């Protein structure tokens, strides 16, 4: 099981919808110390935001029944919601910390840097979503820099018509929203993004295109229904 | 002329009723809808009215309005329409109570502001507006049946305070179809019966017809805009002469659809 | 009377050419389409087909004929009806090159013909059947446009043999509509233009009239059932009497329909 | 306890994580009552779910091993991987199969009651079937019939022949015979006939059975236009 064998076998769980299989054999490509090239990346994205999406999706709607129900039924759905994060913790804490000992420290290039922070920052941001407490406080604060760290990077080395950059502005204005409950900034920011995106239409290629206009229109559905 | 020869209009299966008569699904150039009264040798009277439905089903051409195919006179007196695939309006939301969307919830609400815009045009009153004649072709149109009792009494929730204290001759008009409209609005809004504290009919005449009693706009749900909230009010006033105009109405609704958010509150969605 | 009072119709976007000028999206109770001849002065013989065109669409009201809501004569002769947005199939199979799943290839042949039984049995004929002229609404719906050369030269690839040869002044006739619906379902289940490998006109006129011309069925698609072949043979026939009306094509394609494999895998327990 | 299972199921459902709604479900049965209606649907919706994925998963990676020959390697890496989705499923239809034979059809009381555990032991037995191979092929063939035809001896002796739970057996049971044992000419005789009895008594058809039954019986004719091309 080769880096050639091991990437084969993602794409097979891939086509069959098993993305914990997926994950997992995904997670031991990247601690081989190989470096990932850029399809190698769109598989480990792939893998572990699916996984988290179920179980985000499932927290999302047992929290609207637990805050909508008022004895015993209350506590059940507290224990069943209780289960949920602890699944959800440590396959985020299973991301985070792969990142930070074979990703991140032999990233060379920065457009891969960028990647990596930028899908550093949105698995504090889904602890943040739910961790509540003294804990809510220091996770997201942890999160700030990887989402600013990331940002500046592609300010100055990475165009704007880059799907990354433009999809790094739409997770970055999401992030204080959602969690710092600050419209202001994030609309602010959004504009600018956007502004940038509109006024240099003139570089883009056939290929990059498609993925940067389908960022496009959500960074527009969010202004419009954050504009409200 | 739109005289059909008999035997054609086959007859299906039984549905409903309608205004003076029962609707079929019947088999006329392909699938229609048949609503005859089965009721032979007819009274003069209902003759009178049957010919006066169709003297104005005759003057309607539009995507909104229920497409009058033709009419029946033997061997009962019947008119053949479309046959709209789905239900009405009232059946998806006091049969199965679908749980609408917002965005879906304005466009159903400008098509049929938009239907009775140009039955106005035509100097046309309904005077029977209520979420039974909501006919939702397949969930994308709607159009607006019913049009036996509408000229060029109902249900006790849909009329105007000015027709229930029976009025001189011609108590409905322009306004009170706006009311019965906002009436509509409530219900797409609310998903829910309006009136519905009060389950008796002897009360509800009394209380609604002199005005003491009006719809309340607390069940509203959270995520309706508040644009669409003043507009509900705006339209269910005491008098009719300050009630504002079908073509108000359309202009107001096709201006928050444009401001209108989306689902999905979040993004954070790249393919890859 | 639906002569329309003037300055009650905008001009939108211009659409195309329609039969004798050229159609817009108008803004007259919602979205519609209005078809103008857009020439002061018009022709004195021009007026007296505009006429019959209003008075040959008043008399159609079905959910597969175009729906016509008015008329205006100031300040321009224009007739408007309602705007099935989408595309029409002309665009869907000789511009975009689209494809159908088999249902949906019945479902607008079925439709075109069901449409077409309610002209005949008002004894009105089109006279103008084309790819262009089938409107599909909502993208399901199937709408029958363009009365311009109605009746109580434009293409000629959807014209017929019987109005080639310069007959009797009334070549137009039921069996010569029926042969145009058969062209067109040529072009829906074969997906490509009939005649693919012939490019010029003048030959086309003159080889269709002496019967030495007809399109080959090499390029039906496989899964096509073989109802529509005999179909499509008995409704391609040279001679005139020897074409089935539409009523046994209409009820032809319903048969077909129910005998259709909509589901490619055995279903199992709903649950 | 009784009604917390049944609660946390249900909270399980619609949290889309049939793993946990299967697990507490499965406690219920052992508990050794009798189930009501609402709680044996639980058992079935859970059940089927999780092993529904199992069974796209495996005809997914099927399709892929065929049409990838030429290359060895490839081919070799496919067989293991549908071994360990092979496996995955025939545990969990080990677990329910099991359960079945232990605690459902023995404490079965109805009639109705041991014909619809009847139908979903041959159902799983099935759904083995379509994925296991060899000389054991054949047996879970056989057992699978054997559960079909005594549920369907005791099905027409009881239930009207528009229930919609006899529609269901009927359903699964002709489908039976044309992916399984490849008898098109069986299947559609007993499918052709099936649908015509609950015509035939529309009349007595309630209007709480109008709903449900329509989309089988639909399928029924769905099904059986497949087959006849
Ligand atoms: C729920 N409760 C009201 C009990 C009762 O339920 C009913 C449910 C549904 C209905 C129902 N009436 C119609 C209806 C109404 C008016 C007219 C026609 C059909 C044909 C001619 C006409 N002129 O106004 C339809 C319908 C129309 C078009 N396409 C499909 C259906 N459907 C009537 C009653
Ligand atoms: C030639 N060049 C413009 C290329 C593009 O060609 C065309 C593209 C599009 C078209 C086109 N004509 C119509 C059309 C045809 C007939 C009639 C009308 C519109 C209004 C009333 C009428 N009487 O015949 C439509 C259309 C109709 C309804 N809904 C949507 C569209 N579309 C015609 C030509």
């Amino acid at each position: 099981m080769d880096k050639n064998e091991l990437v084969q076998k993602a794409k097979l769980a891939e086509q069959a919808e098993r993305y914990d299989d997926m994950a997992a054999c995904m997670k031991s490509v990247t601690e081989q110390g190989a470096e990932l090239s850029n399809e190698e990346r769109n598989l480990l994205s792939v893998a572990y935001k699916n996984v988290v999406g179920a179980r985000r999706s499932s927290w999302r709607v047992v929290s609207s029944i637990e805050q909508k129900t008022e004895e015993k039924k209350q506590q059940m759905a507290r224990e069943y919601r209780e289960k949920i994060e602890t699944e959800l913790r440590d396959i985020c804490n299973d991301v985070l910390s792969l990142l930070e000992k074979f990703l991140i420290p032999n990233a060379s290039q920065a457009e891969s840097k960028v990647f990596y922070l930028k899908m550093k920052g949105d698995y504090y941001r889904y602890l943040a979503e739910v961790a509540a407490g003294d804990d809510k406080k220091g996770i997201v604060d942890q999160s700030q820099q990887a989402y600013q760290e990331a940002f500046e990077i592609s300010k100055k080395e990475m165009q704007p018509t880059h799907p990354i950059r433009l999809g790094l502005a739409l997770n970055f204005s999401v992030f204080y929203y959602e969690i710092l409950n600050s419209p202001e900034k994030a609309c602010s920011l959004a504009k600018t993004a956007f502004d940038e995106a509109i006024a240099e239409l003139d570089t883009l290629s056939e290929e990059s295109y498609k993925d940067s206009t389908l960022i496009m229109q959500l960074l527009r559905d969010n202004l419009t229904l954050w504009t409200s | 002329d739109w005289e059909i020869p008999d035997g054609q209009i086959t007859v299906g299966q039984r549905i409903g009723s309608g205004s003076f008569g029962t609707v079929y699904k019947g088999k006329w150039h392909g699938d229609v809808a048949v609503k005859m009264l089965n009721v032979t040798a007819p009274t003069p009277q209902q003759l009178q009215a049957f010919k006066n439905e169709v003297g104005v089903l005759r003057k309607t051409r539009h995507v909104n309005i229920l497409l009058f195919m033709g009419y029946s006179t033997k061997p009962q007196l019947a008119i053949v329409t479309q046959w709209c695939e789905g239900s009405s309006l009232y059946h998806h939301l006091h049969i199965i109570e679908t749980k609408f969307e917002m965005i879906k919830l304005i466009d159903i609400a400008r098509q049929t502001a938009q239907g009775m815009d140009y039955l106005h045009a035509k100097s046309i009153i309904h005077r029977d507006l209520k979420s039974n004649n909501i006919f939702l072709h397949e969930d994308l149109t709607v159009k607006i049946g019913d049009f036996g009792l509408a000229t060029v009494s109902g249900s006790i929730l849909w009329m105007a305070p000015e027709v229930i204290r029976m009025q001189d001759k011609n108590p409905y008009s322009f306004q009170s179809d706006v009311y019965a409209f906002g009436i509509v609005l409530y219900e797409l809004m609310t998903g829910q019966l309006p009136y519905s504290n009060i389950n008796n009919r002897d009360q509800i005449i009394f209380m609604v017809g002199r005005g003491y009693l009006s719809p309340d706009l607390s069940k509203v749900r959270s995520n309706c805009p508040k644009a669409m909230k003043r507009l509900m009010a705006e339209c269910l006033k005491k008098k009719r002469d300050e009630r504002p105009l079908f073509p108000q109405i359309l202009a107001s609704i096709e201006l928050l659809a444009r401001s209108l958010p989306k689902i999905h509150r979040s993004a954070s969605e790249p393919s890859l």
